[PDB]
DNA sequence: CTACCGATAAGCAGATCTCTCGATTGCGTATGA
DNA sequence: TCATACGCCTCTCTGCTTATCGGTAG
RNA sequence: UAAAUCGAGAG
């Protein structure tokens, strides 16, 4: 922010935008992967729709 | 529109004086512009102009029903033959003068007659113009239709060829 | 030599015979995989251009150039479809493209802000457009005291 | 997304429906609009205009008209103009008040 | 789904939720190249 | 004045109005039709009418039919007569065409109004015939000369061009070159003034007028040849027939 | 009147400072395009239909926009032309400097 | 079948060398244009085995480079004698690295590597430990007449280009860190690339990609 | 099928029958193809309607994020392209083109000798680095349109541009000398210069559509035998 | 031994220019007349 | 007996996404 | 003045 490289609001542009998509789509591919809570160590139930 | 599927609208109502006048007197009704034919290949029009002449000259009806003639009995000898023998071209054509300027033509002008038909897509049916009429409810944009006073769409193409011109305020 | 397939790494050991150098593919997504971004907008270039050459219609080379250039922007082999739509600032234009419904969700889940700069975006907020006439101001110099 | 139709006649669109395909608002609402002060008709050619300019049927140049403010210089044309009045071309149809 | 009703957290573990919030912050300001020299502070 | 589909920018121009008296038609010139590939034919075409000044100063200089001469596909031309200017233009061209002293000044004022601002000088300058004596004879050559030397703006000198049309050499004799179309110091010598001249062809009169005196020389050129070989086709009219 | 706009005030001309490059490093092209000259003579011919002040003589001229063709031939026209670089940045031509075709 | 895996093998170390020189350490025309006799007499036992053992080498910086990139440093380039990647077998050269500090180290492989090792290449930094594959260099892609040249920019040239154009680090055309020439010029996110295309309308002419 | 009649002397009924055959498969493609071309061109144009010249002659999308330093390494409009390699003709109406560009008029505002000076050593350097392969051609002078405006320097021509007016000014020999033909085709060059704010996008979108809609008008269906018979047309442009 | 990681097999979802006319619009049922 | 309001009353392409059978380290 | 479906057409 002090150089110069990027203002308050933040630089948004087309391939950070598709760093964040890819981020975003394996992090919650990651979330949805693994059971067994490691917070706790407890098994929670499966939904269905 | 002929028989044979050359169509065009009427472009003028040249008058008698400037139609170009021929020999006999006769002042043709309709005239088609030679170059129509060499791309679609409407040899059939030919064909049935001077059929048609020479049956209008000897009060004859000629018949046409496909494979008749053949490569030894063409039909443009067999209607040239009537035409001579009736006293006009053996081709078909006619000595012709301008009638603007007066001279004669530079070469013999291809003249008969042809069954036309008039089509039933007149201009009364096609045209439109709009000012400012009435307008939709949940849009405000004009409507649509010529009998309800509605404007006409400019689409994705035609914007897209807005905004190629560099025309913004064209666009706008 | 032609071939009905592609596998550079194949003919990369049959140097004897076939020049290694030279050998240029049909395929794109290969090509980019093998050899690189530009070799692969090289070769889009190349079969954009053999189609209209083999009809007997001439583009210019400009044209190809700037659609390899804009299939090839992230350094991957991109499509003019909404799967290759996505990585794209403005919503607007993404939204009347197509799948409306898909594009407001991914814009709204995080509050992606637009600067309306697309001409879409610019359409839909009626906006004077960035390109041609529209891409300066004009300012008029008043003579005060 | 609906659920439940036995026989049924018409499945009433939501408001996605309203703004998603072809016939969907973007794409027949700001994509591309009907437009005021246009005209159609069938082309007939004429080789006597100077290979630039249209030839506007006196139909057509009752209708269609431009919003000029009279200055100066305009006041004699527009003058005449609205003396003409909107059926006699060249004429006027409005005089938008200030 | 990935969610834990127990303790409230998602199934994931805090330090790789973390370590995935730290790169999405990055990202936010434009920092792509900060994002990826991020992930070698496992030490 | 726009055609659908618009399939590029040349579909949508900007033409000046010229309000015609007669019917309910809007009437087109003939070099458009090229770009806007209709036919007369029952063919239709919108017309829209800007309502404010930018649309107005930018449909009259970016989007007006005169900068639209070439196409931006591959740079070829896309405006230019058609059909019956073309076998026109050959049949006035080729040698065996004389026109006498009435004929010759009738044809130029045929389209060289100087009226309407067609010919920058205030007088029409006409050339020496081609053969003085027994009688005076002009010729068609002499003719796209001297249209071209009155439509030409002044202080500059003539277009130098060389150049070949599709008729082959053996199509009018033996050792004869009219193939090869010349133009010296503005003044036609060789060659007839086929499709390959004015049209949507390369490198012909026309598309070299455009890239030396601008691109309203060149529409103003395309305007005249189309009313001078109009004029000259009412006097010697075409025509096809059985026998050909 | 607080100086939570006083502030945004000064940062907003700071800013627009800061965006605008000096007359003596401006490299566009010196020539004027076909785009600015349309939007020019189109601005000019709004103005005088507004009745702006006219300088050249109107030698019997009722068409704005040939009023505002003859200005610009003329050199005479009071518009300053903004060309906006990519960022965000803009150099503050005239059409005086600026030469036509 | 040894003849054919020997070429194999020194068709590998031409392309490593060339890859070396391109990427700008001290290497001459010297064992860059070793002929299959001279690597038959210097690279090969009395039978004709590979032994890649000897291969391996050091390269260091020329005056130029330094000057150009102050921060590069020296490499060393590491020819896998096991059919196979072996743990310790790749352990021992990537404690060598910092052993004896050098900060880029090129490895090159047989077959397959172990995926421990996919996490355990970024664990000594900034030196950084790039793969390559027997098969893979085979042929120099580099040497093709569809890929143009690549130049790294310095800072000084990568910053004077951003200055110039107005241009954001991520507003640049993107090229993929995995792209077989970001792998030959071993290109770190952020640096700029140089590409000379052969435009068939404008001859040479120079477009900028940057490694992201 | 191969029928020995001529629309003069009329066809038989099976050359008839077979001659309609052929016309209904013409029209049947003509009116597929049409239809085929649109979805082609929405998508291309939808994508590249934002893409445009910039003031820095570097092209660009509507956001800022850049596509090409130069509109296809030369920055020159395709419209006026047309006679800018015409040299035999350039040379002949001299005059006319000198009149026209008014070179006079256009000084005070250009800078001259530094492109041309850079252009020279470059060219000079290119012809002793020629015979050389491409890998190995190390850059040392960069191609005079990156680092000067072609718009401002002139003299800064392509490399192809310039390789063509050496040859033809080596090649011909001819008052016109070859130092005024070559500052006019200098200016000329730069006046054939395409303008920023050019919607560049949506002119290649159209012109690579429209073509693509006279389709299968030559057909040259693969006759040979064993031959590639890779796809052509519509198909080959959607893969 | 067994969990994280992939590599198919199957299913799922979204796609495949303008303009003018004309015609048409549900069974089914159940209680107050 | 019998009419209008309420209640419903089967021959094309591209991906993405989820589930399930194989493998490696710990 | 509407809106949808089907049918017939023009370029
Ligand atoms: N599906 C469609 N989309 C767009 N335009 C269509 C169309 N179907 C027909 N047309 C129009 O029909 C007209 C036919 O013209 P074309 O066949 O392309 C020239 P032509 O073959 O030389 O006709 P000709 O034989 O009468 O001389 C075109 O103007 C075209 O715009
Ligand atoms: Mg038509
Ligand atoms: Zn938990």
């Amino acid at each position: 922010l002090s150089d110069g490289r990027t203002t308050e609001r933040g630089s948004f542009t087309a391939t950070v935008n598709d760093e964040r998509k890819k981020l975003v789509h394996e992090f919650h591919k990651k979330l949805l992967s693994r059971g067994k809570c490691d917070n706790c160590g407890m098994f929670s139930p499966k939904f269905r729709k | 529109s002929s028989r044979h599927g050359q169509k065009g609208v009427c472009s003028r109502k040249w008058p008698t004086i400037d139609m170009p006048f021929s020999e006999t007197g006769i002042q043709p009704d309709i005239i088609i512009n030679p170059h129509a034919f060499p791309s679609r290949m409407t040899i059939g029009m030919f064909v049935e102009s001077l059929a048609g002449k020479a049956g209008a000259l000897h009060g004859i009806a000629q018949d046409s029903t496909p494979w008749i003639f053949n490569e030894d009995d063409t039909p443009a000898d067999y209607f040239g033959e009537q035409l001579a023998k009736a006293g006009y071209n053996y081709h078909g054509n006619e000595p012709m003068y301008s009638g603007a300027t007066g001279e004669e033509l530079r070469a013999d002008i291809y003249v008969g007659v042809v069954y036309y038909q008039r089509l039933r897509h007149m201009v009364n049916d096609k045209f439109q113009v709009r000012s400012t009429g009435p307008v939709n409810s949940l849009t405000m944009q004009p409507v649509k239709g010529r009998k309800r006073h509605g404007g006409i769409r400019v689409g994705e193409m035609e914007r897209d060829a807005l905004i190629g011109h560099g025309t913004s305020f064209l666009l706008q | 030599l032609v071939t009905e397939g592609v596998n550079f790494q194949a003919m990369w050991d049959q140097e004897a015979f076939i020049d290694v150098d030279g050998i240029t593919s049909n395929d794109v997504a290969a090509v980019l995989k093998t050899y690189g971004v530009e070799a692969a907008r090289n070769t889009i270039v190349n079969e954009i251009n053999n189609v209209f050459s083999r009809y007997a219609i001439s583009v210019s080379f400009r044209h190809l150039d700037l659609i390899a250039d804009m299939m090839t922007r992230q350094g991957t082999y991109l499509a003019f479809n909404r799967q290759g739509m996505e990585t794209s600032t403005s919503s607007f234009m993404k939204m009347s493209y197509e799948t409306t419904c898909q594009f407001l969700t991914k814009a709204v889940l995080d509050n992606e802000r637009e600067q309306l700069d697309s001409p879409s975006a610019r359409i839909v907020v009626g906006k004077l457009n960035n390109v041609g006439t529209g891409s300066f101001d004009v300012l008029a110099k008043v003579p005060n005291a | 997304k609906a659920q439940g139709r036995t026989s049924g006649k018409v499945p009433i669109p939501g408001v996605k429906q309203a703004l998603e395909k072809k016939e969907g608002l973007f794409r027949k609402h700001m994509m591309g609009k009907r437009v005021n002060y246009a005209a159609r008709s069938v082309i007939s050619p004429d080789p006597n205009i100077e290979t630039n300019e249209i030839g506007v049927p006196p139909v057509f140049a009752v209708k269609l008209t431009y919003p000029e403010p009279v200055t100066a210089y305009n006041i004699a044309e527009l003058r005449q103009a609205v003396i003409n009045g909107p059926d006699k071309w060249p004429g006027a149809t409005q005089i938008q008040n200030e | 789904r990935a969610s834990c009703l127990f303790c409230h957290h998602f199934r994931l573990k805090s330090v790789e939720v973390h370590r995935y919030a730290c790169k999405l912050r990055l990202l936010q300001y434009g920092l792509i190249d900060e994002s990826y020299k991020l992930d070698e502070i496992t030490l | 004045m726009n055609r659908q589909p618009t399939l590029h920018k040349a579909s949508m121009m900007g033409h000046k109005v010229r309000v015609l008296p007669n019917e309910k038609t809007l009437r087109l010139h003939y070099a458009n039709t090229g770009a806007y590939n209709a036919d007369f034919d029952g063919d239709e075409m919108n017309m829209h009418f800007p309502q404010n000044e930018n649309a107005r100063a930018e449909a009259l200089n970016l989007a007006n039919t005169d900068s639209q001469y070439l196409t931006p596909t591959s740079g070829s031309p896309v405006r230019g007569l058609i059909q019956d200017h073309i076998s026109a233009g050959v049949w006035l061209t080729s040698k065996d065409s004389f026109f006498t002293r009435e004929q010759y000044q009738q044809y130029i004022y045929g389209c060289i109004r100087p009226e309407d601002g067609h010919t920058t000088r205030s007088k029409i300058v006409t050339l020496p015939p081609t053969i003085f004596k027994p009688y005076p004879l002009w010729t068609g050559k002499q003719i796209i000369t001297t249209v071209l030397l009155n439509v030409t703006p002044p202080d500059m000198p003539g277009i130098n061009l060389i150049s070949k049309n599709k008729i082959k050499n053996e199509y009018w004799g033996k050792g004869s070159l009219e193939n090869e179309v010349l133009f010296k110091d503005g003044a036609l010598l060789c060659g007839i003034l086929d499709k390959s001249q004015y049209g949507a062809s390369k490198y012909g009169i026309v598309h070299s007028l455009h890239e030396v005196y601008g691109p309203e020389v060149a529409a103003k050129v395309l305007s005249v040849l189309g009313r001078l070989f109009t004029n000259y086709i009412t006097a010697t009219a075409f025509t096809c027939g059985m026998d050909d | 009147g607080p100086e939570d706009f006083q502030q945004h005030e000064q940062i907003r001309r700071k800013t627009l400072k800061e965006k605008a490059i000096p007359k003596d490093q401006r490299a566009t092209t010196p020539y004027m395009t076909k785009y600015e000259r349309a939007r020019i003579l189109g601005t000019r011919a709004l103005q005088i239909s507004m009745n702006a002040p006219v300088f050249v003589d109107l030698e019997g001229e009722t068409d704005p926009l040939r009023i505002a063709m003859k200005e610009l031939a003329e050199k005479k026209i009071p518009l300053v032309i903004r060309r906006y670089l990519p960022d965000g940045s803009f150099e503050d031509w005239s059409v005086e400097e600026l030469i036509v075709d | 079948e040894n003849e054919r895996n020997i070429s194999r093998l020194w068709r590998a170390f031409r392309t490593v060398k060339e890859m070396v020189k391109d990427r700008g350490y001290f290497i001459t025309q010297e064992e860059v244009e070793l002929p299959l006799e001279d690597f038959k007499a210097k690279y090969c036992d009395s039978m004709g085995r590979p032994q890649r053992k000897m291969m391996s080498f050091q390269a260091n910086p020329t005056e130029e480079s330094i000057s150009k990139f102050p921060d590069m440093g020296s490499l060393w380039v590491e020819f896998c004698d096991e059919p196979s990647v072996g743990v310790k077998t790749m352990k021992t050269f990537v404690i060598h690295i910092q052993e004896k500090n050098f900060q880029t180290g090129i490895f090159v492989y047989q077959n397959n590597i172990t995926p421990s090792a996919m996490k355990l290449v970024p664990s000594i930094p900034p030196a950084t430990i790039e793969t390559f594959n027997e098969a893979a260099l085979v042929v120099n892609i580099t040497h093709h007449e569809l890929v143009p040249k690549h130049i790294r920019l310095s800072s000084d040239e990568k910053r004077e280009l951003l200055k110039r154009y107005r241009l954001k680090e991520s507003q640049l055309p993107r090229i993929q860190r995995a792209d077989p020439v970001a792998l030959y010029l071993g290109l770190k996110r952020g640096e700029v690339v140089k590409i000379i295309r052969k435009s068939e309308t404008s001859g040479r002419y120079a477009s900028y990609r940057i490694c992201m | 099928g191969y029928v020995k009649g001529r629309f003069y002397s009329g066809i038989k009924p099976q050359e008839y029958y077979f001659h309609c055959m052929a016309g209904r498969e013409g029209l049947i493609d003509t009116a597929v193809k049409t239809s085929r071309s649109g979805y082609l061109q929405r998508c291309l144009t939808k994508q590249l309607e934002g893409v445009h010249v910039s003031y820095d002659n570097s092209i660009r999308d509507a956001d800022g994020t850049l596509v090409q330093f130069m509109y296809g390494g030369d920055a020159i409009d395709i419209t006026k392209e047309s006679h800018m390699t015409q040299f035999e003709f350039c040379l002949d109406n001299y005059y006319a083109l000198l009149k026209k560009y008014n070179p006079s008029a256009l000084i005070e505002h250009l800078d001259v000798e530094s492109a041309l000076k850079y252009s020279k050593k470059t060219l000079k350097y290119r012809k002793k680095h020629s015979k050389e392969p491409h890998y190995k051609q190390s850059v040392k002078y960069d191609p005079v349109l990156a680092k000067y405006n072609p718009a401002k320097y002139l003299g800064s021509v392509s490399e192809n541009f310039q390789d063509k007016l050496e040859s033809f000014l080596d090649k011909n020999s001819k008052g016109v000398n070859e130092k005024k033909f070559r500052a006019l085709m200098q200016l000329k060059y730069m006046r054939s210069l395409i303008n920023p704010g050019e919607a560049v996008g949506i002119i290649a979108s159209q012109s690579v559509g429209e073509p693509s809609t006279q389709m299968t008008l030559n057909t040259f269906h693969f006759a040979g035998h064993g031959a590639a018979n890779v796809t052509l047309g519509i198909p080959r442009l959607r893969e």
